[PDB]
């Protein structure tokens, strides 16, 4: 939610992306990008990879 | 719960009429021996996957709690829920559960 | 402040191109340019990106 | 997290469901879902793993 | 010795009784391990050099 702040999000070692979810087991074509609207109780605003 | 006839399946059949299990990487059955005493588990991840606690096999009158799994879970757990149960008696076989 | 600004006036309409009216007063920039005009309201169909 | 289960057990205590109605307390094991991403069921309602 | 778990050099003795017994070490509240575990299935408590 805009707010005052962006971040990007660095894994834990041995855990996967938080994007796996959103990003294909194999991408389509260089560049493409992966968008997904957050609920209010996953925090609001958006996913982006 | 018929005596020497327990329904091993019974639970999960349940569960199976919510939802169809659709891909599943493993299931795992532990046997518990039947009684009333106190006891603890618990359940913590690292890379490794998930791992799961119980103070039955190796303390299971004094409660301290020892590793007796570990889940190929990688996936990073990051909710849960409890499941409630609800059983199935009538009236005059009503228990209280703990 | 720029909240401060559009409470001065009434605002009929708020629509951003590759951003948001929430992000828009959140974030920071290196340039800011605003461009002002009269307009009606009438003509809203005909100012879109 | 950890889990104290069973502790009640051979004491006396209500049927719950029937507040008047008391019988010996008998152990009963948790369940538990875990997993990486939540929501809502389709009539909204929340729990949706 | 040279245990999976750890290497080391040590006089292991029949010794008793003191550990775990399921997981199979036992340490004194340092670094070190004093000592039994492996062997199957006694109580081979080892010392320094």
């Amino acid at each position: 939610s805009d707010d005052r702040t962006e971040v990007p999000q660095l894994v834990n070692a041995n855990q996967y992306s938080p994007c796996v979810s959103i990003v294909p087991s194999t991408v389509w074509e260089d560049g493409d990008y992966y968008r997904k609207q957050l609920s209010p109780l996953e925090g609001g605003g958006w996913l982006v990879a | 719960c018929s005596d020497g006839n327990y329904n091993r399946n019974a639970s999960l059949n349940s569960f199976k009429e919510y939802f169809n299990l659709r891909n599943c990487t493993f299931m795992y059955t532990y046997n518990i021996t039947e009684d009333e005493i106190l006891e603890w588990f618990g359940i913590t991840q690292t890379a490794q996957g998930v791992h799961l606690f119980s103070s039955r096999y190796v303390d299971l009158y004094g409660g301290n709690m020892f590793q007796f799994a570990t889940l190929p879970v990688y996936d990073t757990i990051k909710y849960y829920s409890i499941i409630p149960h609800s059983i199935r008696s009538i009236q005059s076989d009503r228990k209280a559960w703990a | 402040n720029l909240t401060k600004l559009l409470s001065l006036f009434s605002v009929n309409d708020f629509t951003c191109s590759q951003i948001s009216p929430a992000a828009i007063a959140s974030n920071c920039y290196s340039s800011l340019i605003l461009d002002y005009f009269s307009y009606p309201l009438s003509m809203k169909s005909d100012l879109s990106v | 997290f950890v889990v104290r289960i069973g502790a009640a057990a051979n004491s006396t205590g209500t049927v719950i469901i029937s507040p008047s109605t008391s019988a010996t307390i008998r152990k009963i094991y948790p369940a538990f879902m875990l997993g990486s991403s939540v929501g809502n069921f389709s009539d909204g309602k929340m729990g949706r793993f | 010795y040279s245990l999976y778990g750890v290497s080391g050099r040590g006089v292991f003795q029949n010794c008793t009784a003191v550990g775990v017994r399921q997981q199979r070490f036992v340490y004194d509240a340092y670094q070190n391990l004093v000592g039994y575990y492996s062997d199957d299935g006694n109580y081979y408590c080892l010392r320094a050099c």
